[PDB]
RNA sequence: CCCGGUGUCUUGGGUG
């Protein structure tokens, strides 16, 4: 939905390094690379960027009620 | 003190599908139709083929709840190598010259084969095996 | 040998035949031929050859147990609605199934 | 998402899972016996590819009736540090002992079903019943209570338990007392009882 | 007993801090339906603050 | 409504196993238990104790819910606002919530034999699932993937007493369906009382001490090590022995083997102690003339109840510090192996078309009883189902002991041959209606054949392993034969 | 377009690489049929990717080439009473009963018929870190 | 809705004593202690340490089930030595292990700062 | 759906036939009384209008 | 008469072997001493050969051994099947009496002759399923145990308790004990819903 | 007797060898890290307003999750030990958050950097929202478009991870020893040869490799312990370890006080 | 001023 604060399996913060993701993609890293140097190593870690779909984007684009 | 004494030659030894346990054949040095087949741990006292081994059976270390050693008392089993404590499950009264002894080390299986006159003594509810060198 | 098709009278007094050992596997026939006690051990050897061929196996009373109630009457009582109930038991009993 | 599917049967807390070597505990742990008389091996393949996937960082393509190979995605594996088949050592949480054998270890796919168990927990004292049975009614929804069937009934004579039987299905549920006439057996009797 | 069903604030205990409505109170152990955990708990009277005109007083309101 | 009814006093909920759960126990949410009631008449020696029930009221644990006068009327605890003033006397009911030792009938749809209704002692235990000993999971053909199972309280003196005295766990063990035990030591336990149990299984010291204490009927003497020096060490055997209780005689021969017993198996027990074997599902599973079976008959019920928690509470423990795993590398033969399985499939196909070539110049031998066609797809099945079973030989021939997959069928606790063979081998013969594959499509299985073609591809031979990865066309016969089942 | 009877007279190649004969041994890769019983075949057309044949249930298993039949039937059914985002605009809409995973993940192993299905923007599920091991004997 | 609180696994109810020590007397000289609101991090610490003494002849623990936060050990020592005494001997030791384990940690600490 | 009926199992219509290649799912059908009655179409298939 | 958790399968002594392996293995000589019993195993070895008097019930055992192995092997088991569920199994009781009092050594047995042959024949009308005077019910007792007769005296053959199994007065007295209270033990019961 | 030699070091990770111990004492040490070590996180969320897209207890449960600086938490009293009336300045902190978008374009991303500390212990460094910069913006809570507010009161309190894992002051541990296996402890699975199929560990080259003829040494015990702590910024990593061996000496404490008292 | 309860008949999909 958003960006989890934590990664589940061992705890490490990763939901301040979203934003930096998304910024080292237009610049053309890949996904490997782009993980490496946020210095996100183990694998655990990883999964969490790599694989998090944002869908607040979507919810955002309906009109609020109030 | 003991009950029986001897010397023997391993003729092989079959570690086979195990990586800890090896089978050992030996015969008496000094006596022939004495056999001896015996399984021991490889890592504790790895054997060698044509080793020469002495083998002890006594039915008491002394010169029921198992207690650590202290170091200040004294046994039989200061003097050997590999020391072994098992069960008597079978003894053969065989027609003629063999008599047949299996004892159960925990599993580790040993036999013994031999004449009456050296082995009447071993009738016995538990063994002690020690070996020397 | 063995045949197809179902015939035990006629074959038993051919001149070869072991008429003393002859076996087949309808014992409705068997009833009609041998006799109520004759089904009874041929009834067990069916149902015995059933439980037993995927290797299970089943203690002796309890297949007996069940040709006995089949064979009580004298005759093949079905465990349908047709046998079970022509019974003398409870009308109570007998409208449960 | 192989038809491997399971309840939860306990809970443990970060230190005292197994661990590797590089600090990574599992989130969920399965039984090896799932495996072998099922033979669902796209399970252990999946585990494979996402552990490579993962650390190369792409989602590996697992689409049926194509060139991908188990040796080939090995190969990727083992230059990465990893042993080739997904094995890891692992340390025992309780002792910092190692484990005698090697634990299959890895990222998989994992689906939250519909089934949990406080939608279905279920107990009734007394409560309710039925205007017209006057037994108790039917339905979690409405306090009801567990059906005791035919089969049930079967049982209870096997075991010879008589007494038990009687209870259940009188004093338990719907007991009734009605009075009868002596001459012509039918419940024609008409009692008042304070007037006795 | 003119306490039921007022929203309270417990003072003392592991559950210091949090909002609740008094479901039962038979006598001296109260039942409170804590807002945060879906249960309700067993509770001595000691440990409420009832809401009143000026923030939490106690059981004279 | 009268042959069977709904009844009061019952819940449902799912199941979870427990092994450290005496067998006849049966663990309860706390939940379940406030909400259920048992009746006890209170008397002289009680009436203190039942008290402390009433100031507790219904909802504090443990507890009670009414108080039944001698003319009927009930007491709800719940509204009564005065229950400090009561006093009981001699007579009245007091119905208290569920509490330990109680028993209780326990059961799992479908009720298909006795056994699926056996009593458990209850223990109250925290969260919503019910707990079983995993021992009991094999009568009641139950597991734990979303089952859920039913527990009845009995409401009176009279049917507590027929539950414990005639239903009971213990009581069970032996069936009388076929004289033989229905339940056993089964999956981990079962697996990894085999490798505790194999000969080079060595254990320290300061482990020993532990294992010895999770034992509850040790009477705690440590038996004297197998190996005295250079380093104390016990065998797998000698812990296991702890378990069983003496005076226990136990002879069985496999394979005609000696009392030297080179493969290391049968089994010998004298006054409850292994001597040699090791143990598997032949000895402890639930085949008759077992471990399990021969307890029974020497001691009783009761003693054979504790072998079970016994033998589990050492195991598990033992099995937790030496780990066991699978994983895809022990689907996979080696590079020599595959050359060899590949051989004898090749070979197979050759014959096959060997049978065809015959059939269809009249060179052919007709089987007893049956016509051409037949006797034709008889003897092409004959020889198609031998080569899987060729090729399945090889491959787990192979397999090296210390294998994982070869460690599960060896303990007989989950797989068999089999599964190895169609895990690395072949996968073989799909059947539909007892007959290969029919020619749906006219005179073909499949559009990408064409007509009149009876090879092995052709009518359902699928050739690949399943680690391998099935062909297109392969793969929709193989969900045709499975969608049979 | 071919419909079920004009099937009945075609001749289907599996996939393009079978409409040309070829000039291998590795012992991990599975074995392609001889197909030794016509000397010559006449294909008239050829499958555009023969993993089109499941439905939109079973596209979701990752490898089901690998599988046994009855497990790929009852994932199948299992999918469908997976909880998923199932729309968009959930907090407008006054369902009966709705579900909502916390935090969707895409699956690290994905199948080419997922895009068109749009499982990775909305998914059902999560990737846990799973061991295979017999651990407390609480798993059994 | 039975989950129990979590906060129960460290703190003490007031009528539950943190330690109870009973007395095997099938056997001479020997007792059980058992630990409430404690885990295996305290229980492996204690066993490996008592091990190591001459005089303690048996000693090992069980968690008996995890949802319960609760050990029991039993410790057997010889006639001499009093086993209680015996504890007290080993937890002051392993306190003092870890005073200059943190005292050395200390001292390299600085070193690299 | 095939409107066949629960009644009689049969050895038939549940079935998987050959011609169903390509156009209805070889695994996704339901458990139980429908299984092999109720069928789900392939992600190419198409119907005639 | 049995329930059915009480049964398993056992062997007869009687039914499999040739007729020589069979004299060889139940047959006593106390003419030929060379077909005799071991002189090492008995202390009365001295009062045995030549006892014509003695020899009398060996014959009748032998002899009774004879009629049934002759209705078993061609009435009863005509396929030579010889192992067969059987209620209160031997093997087992055997093995635990060897235990209890230490039955093993090369010890001379005080176990005389005659307390054996007809210990063993009173066992045999013990073992009650039908109680009774009646001169049907007897009929009928003996019938129900017919099969379970013929196991024990396979079993309960001289030289089998003398050389084999080893038994002194003690423990022989013991064995028939046990036998006798599992059998009553291993009737069903009365009232069982079978 | 027991010695340490750090490897490495920085602010959020320590590295280090740990020698002439007992394999005990080093996993009592990694459990007595991730579990026991006190912190400081957010235990109570007041929503006043949250007319935001996600459900309350959504945002709710993403605040519990804020590392906070707990330098001085050692001197703090856990709340339920406190004999106050409800909560004071001696057992919580109060932090307080605030966000409007104001616009009709554009979306105003609230991040943990908003989390302002209203009232705490005086003088002591704890409650404030861990920051690897300056400039550093933190953890995304929440996103919002036009005219969604978001205006919510939150308590800090004092708890340890066997509670809830929000409290950990530590993620991975990294823990190994042994590299090349000489113990035995552990039986290596292969398919041709063990040593080809195995990684090296990261530590290989930190201890020499088994002589071929060497002898086993059955007497031989662990006695070298690697280990890397990393902490999540709510704690020094230099704290972690001196507060785990401190945590870990008052319980062992407690235990010896029980005996000398019971009698 | 006690006591205090509310639904029946069918269809479709699951669970085991
Ligand atoms: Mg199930
Ligand atoms: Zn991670
Ligand atoms: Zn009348
Ligand atoms: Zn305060």
């Amino acid at each position: 939905m958003i960006i989890p604060v934590r990664c589940f399996s061992c705890g490490k913060v990763v939901g301040d390094k979203w934003d930096a993701y998304l910024r080292l993609l237009e610049e053309g890293k890949q996904e490997g690379d782009a993980l490496d140097e946020l210095k996100l190593k183990r694998y655990c870690c990883r999964r969490m960027v790599l694989t998090h779909v944002d869908l607040i984007e979507k919810f955002l684009r309906y009109n609020p009620l109030e | 003190s003991a009950l029986f004494d001897d010397i023997f030659t391993v003729q092989t030894v079959d570690n086979g599908r195990y990586n800890k346990v090896s089978r050992i054949i030996g015969i008496s040095t000094t006596n022939s139709a004495i056999k001896l087949t015996l399984d021991i741990n490889n890592e504790m006292f790895p054997v060698s083929q044509d080793d020469s081994l002495t083998v002890t059976l006594a039915n008491s270390l002394s010169l029921k709840s198992w207690r650590p050693p202290k170091p200040t008392d004294k046994s039989l089993a200061d003097d050997y190598d590999y020391v072994m404590f098992g069960t008597v499950y079978k003894f053969e009264e065989g027609d003629e010259d063999k008599i047949k002894v299996y004892v159960s080390f925990g599993g580790l299986l040993m036999c013994l084969e031999g004449g009456y006159k050296s082995l009447a003594s071993l009738k016995q509810d538990n063994l002690y095996i020690l070996i020397r060198r | 040998l063995e045949t197809d098709g179902i015939n035990l009278a006629e074959v038993m007094a051919v001149p070869g035949v072991d008429s003393s050992r002859t076996y087949s596997n309808s014992f409705v026939e068997i009833l009609s031929v041998l006799g109520i006690e004759a089904t009874r051990s041929s009834l067990y050897k069916e149902i015995l050859n059933v439980i037993a061929f995927d290797g299970s196996y089943v203690n002796y009373r309890h297949m007996a147990l069940l040709v006995d109630v089949m064979t009580s009457r004298g005759y093949l009582m079905a465990i349908t609605r047709h046998g079970i109930n022509r019974a003398d038991t409870g009308a109570l009993m007998r409208c449960s199934f | 998402r192989h038809g491997q599917k399971g309840t939860i049967g306990v809970t443990y807390r970060h230190e005292d899972m197994p661990f590797s070597a590089e600090g990574i505990v599992p989130d969920l742990i399965i039984n090896p016996h799932a495996i072998p008389s099922r033979m669902t091996v796209a399970h252990l393949i999946e585990c494979l590819l996402s552990k490579v996937g993962s650390i190369r960082g792409y989602e590996g393509d697992a689409t049926p009736f194509t060139d991908l190979t188990v040796d080939a995605v090995s190969n990727l594996l083992r230059d990465n540090g990893y042993q080739s088949r997904g094995f890891e050592v692992m340390y025992n949480g309780h002792t910092g002992k190692k484990l005698m054998a090697q634990v299959f270890f890895g990222p998989t796919y994992y689906q939250r079903l519909r089934h949990m168990v406080d939608d279905k927990i279920h107990a009734r004292a007394r409560g309710p019943v039925q205007v017209l049975t006057r037994q108790p009614v039917e339905g979690r929804s409405r306090d009801g209570g567990l059906r005791f069937g035919e089969m049930e009934r079967d049982c209870m004579i096997a075991h010879g338990a008589a007494g038990f039987l009687k209870e259940r299905l009188m004093e338990a549920s719907d007991a009734f007392r009605v009075h009868v006439c002596g001459i012509c057996g039918l419940m024609s009797v008409i009692a008042n009882l304070k007037k006795n | 007993d003119p306490t039921l069903n007022k929203t309270v604030k417990i003072r003392q205990g592991g559950y210091k801090g949090k909002i609740g409505i008094v479901k039962e109170a038979n006598g001296d152990r109260f039942r409170v339906e804590l807002h945060n955990p879906n249960k309700t708990i067993p509770i001595p009277c000691s440990f409420l603050l009832i809401e009143s005109t000026h923030g939490w007083v106690p059981y004279e309101d | 409504n009268l042959m069977g009814k709904r009844v009061d006093f019952s819940a449902r909920t799912v199941i979870s196993g427990d092994p450290n759960l005496e067998l006849d126990q049966v663990g309860v949410p706390i939940s379940i238990a406030k909400t259920l009631s048992y009746p006890e008449t209170v008397t002289q020696y009680n009436i203190h104790r039942l008290t402390e029930y009433v100031r507790n009221g219904p909802n504090e644990h443990p507890g009670a819910k009414y108080v039944i006068r001698d003319n009927g009327d009930r007491i709800d605890l719940r509204y009564h606002k005065r229950a400090g003033d009561i006093v009981l006397q001699y007579g009245w009911k007091v119905e208290r919530h569920l509490m330990d030792d109680d028993p209780v009938l326990f059961n799992r749809q479908p009720s298909l034999h006795k056994m699926s209704m056996m009593a458990h002692r209850v223990k109250v235990m925290p969260y919503s699932t019910f707990r079983l000993n995993l021992s009991v999971t094999s009568p009641y053909n139950a597991d734990f993937d979303g089952d859920e199972m039913n527990l009845h309280v009995p409401q009176s003196e009279e049917t507590r007493a027929e539950l414990s005295q005639l239903c009971a766990v213990p009581l069970q063990i032996v069936s009388p369906q076929s004289n033989k035990p229905v339940m056993g030591i089964v999956q981990d336990t079962l697996c990894g009382v085999r490798k505790m149990t194999l000969r080079d299984t060595f254990i320290e010291y300061e482990q020993v001490m532990n294992m010895l204490f999770w034992v509850p009927s040790w009477d705690g003497v440590v038996p004297q090590p197998a190996i005295l020096k250079p380093k104390p060490l016990w065998t797998g055997k000698q812990l296991l022995s702890i378990a069983i209780p003496s005076g226990i005689h136990l002879q069985r021969t496999d394979g005609g083997n000696s009392l030297l017993s080179p493969k290391d198996n049968g089994m010998l027990i004298v006054d409850g102690k292994v001597m040699f074997g090791v143990v598997d599902k032949k000895t402890v599973g639930s085949g008759g003339g077992g471990l399990i079976h021969t307890v029974m008959r020497e001691k009783g019920p009761k003693i054979c109840a504790e072998l079970f928690g016994n033998i589990q509470k050492v195991v598990n423990y033992w099995l937790l510090h030496n780990g066991f795993s699978i994983g895809i590398g022990d689907a996979i033969a080696d590079a020599s192996t595959m050359k060899e399985i590949t051989h004898a499939i090749s070979s197979a196909k050759e014959q096959v078309q060997e049978i065809i070539y015959k059939a269809q110049h009249n060179e052919l031998e007709l089987k007893p009883g049956m016509t051409l066609r037949e006797s034709f797809e008889g003897e092409v099945s004959r020889t198609l189902n031998d080569a899987r079973d060729s090729a399945g030989r090889s491959a787990e021939m192979n397999l090296k002991d210390l294998n994982n997959v070869k460690q599960m069928v060896s303990a007989g606790s989950k797989g068999s041959f089999i599964n190895i063979a169609q895990m690395s081998a072949c996968v073989g013969q799909q059947m539909v209606e007892g007959k290969r594959i029919a020619f749906g499509f006219a005179d073909r299985s499949l559009p990408h054949f064409t007509k009149d073609d009876f090879s092995p591809e052709s009518k359902g031979f699928v050739e690949n392993s399943y680690l391998r990865g099935l062909t297109p066309q392969e793969f929709f016969f193989h969900a045709m034969a499975g969608r049979e089942g | 377009y071919v419909d079920g009877e004009e099937e009945e007279t075609i001749m289907i190649a599996m996939t393009p690489e079978d409409l040309q004969t070829r000039s291998l041994n590795d012992t991990a890769k599975r074995i392609k049929p001889e197909m030794s019983t016509s000397s010559h075949h006449t294909f008239t057309h050829c499958e555009i990717h023969p993993s089109m044949i499941l439905g939109v249930a079973a596209s979701i298993i990752p490898f089901p080439d690998h599988n046994q039949s009855p497990r790929n039937t009852y994932q199948s059914a299992m999918g469908k009473q997976a909880m998923g985002v199932f729309l968009t605009n959930y907090n407008v809409r006054m369902d009966t009963m709705a579900n909502i995973l916390y935090y969707p993940q895409k699956p690290l192993a994905k199948t080419q018929a997922m895009e068109y299905l749009k499982f990775r923007e909305l998914p059902a599920g999560q990737n846990a870190i799973v061991a295979i091991a017999c651990y407390s004997g609480y798993n059994q | 809705m039975n989950a129990p609180d979590r906060f129960e696994l460290f703190i003490l109810p007031d009528d539950v004593p943190k330690l109870k020590i009973t007395p095997d007397s099938r056997v001479p000289n020997c007792i059980i202690i058992k630990f409430e609101r404690e885990d295996h991090t305290l229980a492996n610490l204690l066993r490996e340490e008592l091990a190591l003494y001459p005089d303690v002849t048996f000693v090992a623990y069980k968690v008996e089930h995890p949802l319960f936060a609760n050990f029991v050990m039993r410790l057997q020592t010889e006639e001499g030595t009093r086993p209680k005494q015996a504890l007290e001997r080993a937890c002051a030791s392993i306190i003092n292990k870890l005073k200059t384990l943190d005292h050395k940690f200390n001292e390299e600490w600085n070193i690299k700062n | 759906n095939t409107p066949i009926g629960r009644d009689g199992k049969l050895a038939k219509p549940r079935q998987l036939h050959n011609t169903h290649w390509g156009l209805v799912c070889p695994a996704e059908t339901p458990e139980g009384q429908a299984c092999g009655l109720v069928k789900n179409l392939s992600l190419l298939s198409g119907i005639s209008i | 008469g049995l329930d059915g958790t009480q049964v398993e399968r056992q062997t007869i002594d009687t039914i499999p072997g040739s007729d020589k392996a069979f004299h060889k293995r139940y047959y006593v000589d106390l003419m030929d001493e060379k077909n005799s019993i071991k002189p090492d195993v008995i202390e009365y070895a001295a009062d045995i050969l030549g006892d014509v008097e003695l020899q009398k019930e060996l014959n009748s055992e032998y002899e009774q051994l004879v009629s049934d192995r002759k209705f078993l092997r061609e009435i009863v088991f005509v396929n030579g099947d010889h192992n067969w569920p059987l209620p209160v199994n031997l093997r087992r009781i055997i093995q635990n009496a060897q235990q209890i009092f230490h039955l093993d050594r090369a010890k001379a047995s005080d176990l005389t002759i005659p307390e054996i042959i007809h210990g063993v024949r009173d066992l045999c009308k013990k073992l009650f399923v039908l109680r009774g005077e009646n001169e049907l019910i007897k009929e009928a007792q003996q019938n129900a145990t017919s099969l379970f007769q013929c196991l024990v005296r396979a079993r309960l053959a001289t030289r089998r308790i003398l050389e084999e199994f080893r038994l002194n007065r003690d423990a022989f007295e013991w064995v028939l004990g046990t036998i006798e209270a599992q059998f009553q033990r291993s009737l069903v019961h009365p009232g069982e819903m079978v | 007797e027991p010695k340490v030699n750090i490897i490495n070091a920085q602010d959020d990770e320590v590295e280090l060898m740990l020698s002439d111990v007992n394999l005990s004492l080093a996993n009592s040490l990694r459990r007595t890290m991730l579990a026991e070590v006190p912190t400081l996180a957010i235990d109570l969320v007041e929503i006043k307003m949250n007319t935001s897209v996600l459900a309350d207890e959504f945002i709710s449960h993403r605040l519990g999750l804020i590392p906070l600086v707990s330098e001085d938490v050692e001197e703090m009293k856990y709340s339920r030990d406190c004999t106050c009336e409800d909560y004071c300045d001696e057992c919580s902190v109060v932090l307080e958050l605030s966000a409007r978008h104001e616009g009709e374009e554009g979306t105003t991303d609230v991040y943990s950097s908003s989390l302002i500390k209203v009232s705490g212990p005086g003088n002591l460094n704890v409650g404030e929202p861990v920051r690897r910069d300056d400039y550093d913006q933190g953890i995304l809570l929440c996103k919002l478009r036009n005219h969604q507010e978001l205006n919510i009161r939150c308590i800090a309190k004092k708890g340890i991870a066997k509670e809830h894992a929000k409290w950990s002051p530590c993620s991975a541990i990294a823990f190994e020893y042994d590299p090349h296996n000489k113990l035995k402890h552990t039986d290596f699975w292969f398919e041709v040869d063990a040593k080809k199929e195995w990684p090296d560990s990261k530590y290989a080259t930190w201890e020499e490799p088994p002589k071929p003829g060497e002898v086993f040494d059955y007497k031989a015990k662990p006695n070298r312990f690697y280990m890397t702590v990393e902490t999540t910024g709510s704690l020094k990593a230099n704290q972690v370890f001196s507060r785990g061996i401190k945590t870990l000496q008052e319980k062992l404490a407690n235990v010896l006080f029980e005996l000398e008292n019971s009698r």
